[PDB]
């Protein structure tokens, strides 16, 4: 049955793309590296007019570059599609779960209203009235719970209007334009497009498409290596780890250089002639913007400050003022402020690496569930490893939750029923906190 | 326990490469003599067990039987029902750790309890009587298979770093339960994919 | 190397490095290089990638400023090719104290003066100040 049997093939293709997302990412990285290696052979030839020619003798580099550009665009598109079929459902699931929890246990859109500052609640207001909500979240009876919980104090009809629930369906005793829930899909697009990973993939694909307009845009894909290795991601994060302090420090540097510019513009203007030819003097401090740019550009990057880049003050009435000016510029700006700015990033890098190592050490010296250190369990051979692999294993708690979900409530035993009730009420007293079977029965058990 | 052990080793022994050698065609059919020779070559079944298995097998006039259906008939019910016996014996062993008769009873059950080690899940919960209690339950193979997927491991690593570094001692279990729900959804999605 | 030193005496110089294998301090200094080898290789790769991006930008736009010839008869343009420009940025620029702005023509009185200023300052900050310091720290910290 054509036009209806194609669904199986489309689903198989989508699953294949979603199942090989990381492999496609690695392949795209390799293709980008190949393209940039080919781009390293460009040169500019006038034979006014400048033409970019690939200086090669084999003659296969231009066709290879075109093939690689097309391949890279295709790979980036398939990577975006595979992300949309592998990680977007989880994002929508989390968003719907939080929205439903807020509805049921906080009255976010009935008892109260979202704050004007945060955009999440404002955007989420578009979905609760839809019929598809919740599409990924398991609980399909959240609307009925909300109505049965708030109709008495706020009116069942008003709640049904708020949640878009039919009155007849509310009281029930147990064409494509209308079929598609455009409101829910607009909400979903807003949720996806604010996702960081999808935004990065979209930017990657946009640069891939631009690379056909000009090949050198493919260079922008090399930065993907900083998003693929943990060390380089840490280096990138170290820049913004202390972002507020960094911005304030650069502002202080700019203010100090402005004060030096003011002083040099009022008094030391004869020393800023940067022209060797006496016919045309290139005075750098006859204007405040020119002098400020000179101090911020030449002076800050100079090793010894601004005294390196201006006329020697020897044999002048302002020699001592000039000496103090230069030495203080060297000390406050070059020695103190630049070092602080650099430290704010190098220290952040060190701190992030320390946090990672500390997390690894904490996992290896404490139990995630009960919090008892490995000193207690190390009295026996491999005590801590046995405890965290048999006694308290977080994977076992996940599997117990799955076991409870997939088991009939009439078949639940006493312990399973107890844990299920506490989970339904969201009381986490059934986790062993600071205690275990060994401590409980240390005498009898041995 | 002898019944369960005999019919739990069967899946392992019939799927061995030696058995595939003993049935080069791989049509799901084998003679009684060749099946007996395969069991003898494995060196895990005694003579009484081999005679019992042959008596169970419904041969043909040519002295052949479809061993695939034999295994499907006997291994699956054993794998379904023996887990409860394994959990009972494990419960008794752990709650009577200083008993000799219990050990003399457990020794015959080593080859059964060792089959359900992957499928036996243990946790500890603060029970209703204000005492820590041990809970035993069953774990499906698909659960492990989905727990070993790359995306699930990525999510687990991200969660562990977030919760341990900044989660805090308070609200750690709420975050863990949220992670468990999200990971159950991820594992269902990975099974679909 | 002792046997090769008869072919040429200067090969005996290679034996001086035995002092680094004889004293604990010098062995520690040598080990500090490879203590963070993976991170060091990744950081040098990031430095090379960043300098490649700067090379791309300077090859497309700022090509007139890369003439390293005093004599007007023979101009030694350093950025009319991508490999020449990349080598210039990696060799001259990275070892320069103030970045690549120290080693190329002054942008004053040009339509691209502000783009050139941003180019130079960002090269100085990301490469000279940030990445080189991190590369050096990965070894000094390993020694410590
Ligand atoms: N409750 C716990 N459950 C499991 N492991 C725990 C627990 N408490 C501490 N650990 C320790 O956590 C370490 C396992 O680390 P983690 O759970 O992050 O995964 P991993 O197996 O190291 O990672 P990956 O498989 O991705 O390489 C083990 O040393 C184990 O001792
Ligand atoms: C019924 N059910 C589910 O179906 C479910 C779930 N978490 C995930 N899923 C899929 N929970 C907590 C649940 O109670
Ligand atoms: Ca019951
Ligand atoms: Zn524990």
């Amino acid at each position: 049955n054509f036009f209806k049997g194609l669904e199986i093939y489309q689903t198989k293709l989508l699953h294949y793309l979603a199942r090989n997302f990381y492999n496609l990412r690695f392949l795209a990285l390799f293709v980008a590296f190949a393209i940039n290696f080919i781009l390293l052979f460009y040169k500019v030839t006038e034979e006014a007019m400048v033409f970019f020619v690939l200086q090669e003798s084999t003659g296969y580099m231009a066709p290879a570059l075109r093939a690689l550009a097309i391949i890279h665009t295709v790979i980036s598109l398939v990577c975006v599609v595979g992300y949309y079929c592998l990680k977007v459902p989880l994002v929508v699931f989390k968003r719907e779960k939080e929205i439903a929890r807020k509805l049921e246990f906080d009255g976010l859109y009935i008892t109260e209203q979202p704050s004007e500052d945060d955009i999440k609640g404002q955007w989420d207001r578009l979905v609760i009235n839809t019929p598809s909500f919740p599409n990924n979240y398991w609980d399909k009876f959240v609307k009925r719970k909300v109505i049965n919980k708030y109709g008495d104090l706020y009116g069942a009809e008003r709640i049904a209007e708020l949640l878009g629930l039919d009155k007849n369906a509310l009281d029930f005793s147990p064409s494509w334009l209308s079929s598609i829930d455009m409101k829910y899909h607009i909400w979903k697009l807003g949720v996806v497009f604010t996702d960081n990973s999808f935004l990065y993939l979209a930017w990657y694909t946009t640069m891939s498409v631009l690379g056909h307009y000009n090949n050198f845009f493919f260079a922008a894909h090399l930065l993907d290596i900083a998003m693929g290795f943990k060390t380089l991601r840490t280096i990138l994060s170290s820049v913004t780890h202390n972002g507020k302090q960094l911005v304030l420090t650069v502002g202080l540097l700019a203010v100090v250089v402005y004060l030096y510019t003011v002083v040099a513009f009022n008094f030391f203007r004869k020393f800023y002639n940067k022209s060797e030819d006496d016919d045309e003097p290139d005075m750098k401090c006859d204007d405040m913007m020119t002098c400020y740019l000179f101090h911020m550009y030449v002076g800050v990057r100079a090793g010894g400050g601004i005294g390196d880049e201006i006329e020697d003050p020897a044999g002048d009435p302002y020699e001592m003022y000039r000496i103090v000016f230069d030495i203080t510029f060297f000390f406050f700006v070059i020695v103190i402020l630049l070092a602080i700015i650099q430290g704010l990033i190098i220290d952040a890098f060190g701190e992030l690496r320390d946090q990672q190592e500390q997390v690894r050490e904490d996992m290896e010296t404490k139990c995630f569930i009960c919090g008892i250190g490995n000193d207690y369990f190390d009295t026996t051979p491999h005590g801590f490893e046995t405890h965290t692999l048999q006694e308290h294993n977080l994977a076992n708690y996940l599997f117990f939750l799955m076991y409870l979900i997939n088991k009939d409530e009439t078949e639940h035993t006493g312990q399973e029923s107890y844990v299920w009730k506490m989970y339904q009420e969201r009381c986490w007293d059934f986790f062993p906190a600071g205690d275990c079977f060994r401590k409980q029965y240390e005498d009898q058990l041995g | 326990l002898k019944f369960f052990d005999m019919f739990l080793k069967l899946k392992d022994l019939t799927s061995s490469d030696t058995f595939k050698e003993y049935d080069p065609d791989g049509k799901g059919i084998i003679s009684k003599k060749e099946f007996q020779k395969a069991m003898e070559g494995q060196k895990q079944y005694t003579q009484s067990e081999i005679d019992f298995l042959l008596s169970c097998a419904e041969a043909d006039e040519n002295d052949m039987f479809n061993y695939v259906d034999f295994v499907d008939r006997f291994h699956e019910p054993a794998k379904d029902i023996g887990f409860n016996v394994a959990v009972l014996l494990t419960n008794l062993s752990e709650h009577m750790p200083n008993d000799s008769r219990l050990k003399c009873l457990l020794d015959p059950a080593g080859s059964v309890l060792n089959y359900f080690e992957p499928y036996l899940g243990r946790i500890e919960i603060m029970g209703g009587a204000k005492k820590i209690e041990r809970v035993y339950f069953e774990i499906s193979e698909s659960s492990r298979t989905q727990w070993e997927k790359p995306q699930v491991k990525e999510s687990k690593r991200q969660f562990i770093f977030d919760v341990v570094n900044e989660g805090g001692e308070q609200e750690k279990m709420e975050l863990f339960v949220n992670f468990c729900e999200d990971t159950i959804f991820e594992m269902q999605l990975a099974s679909q994919i």
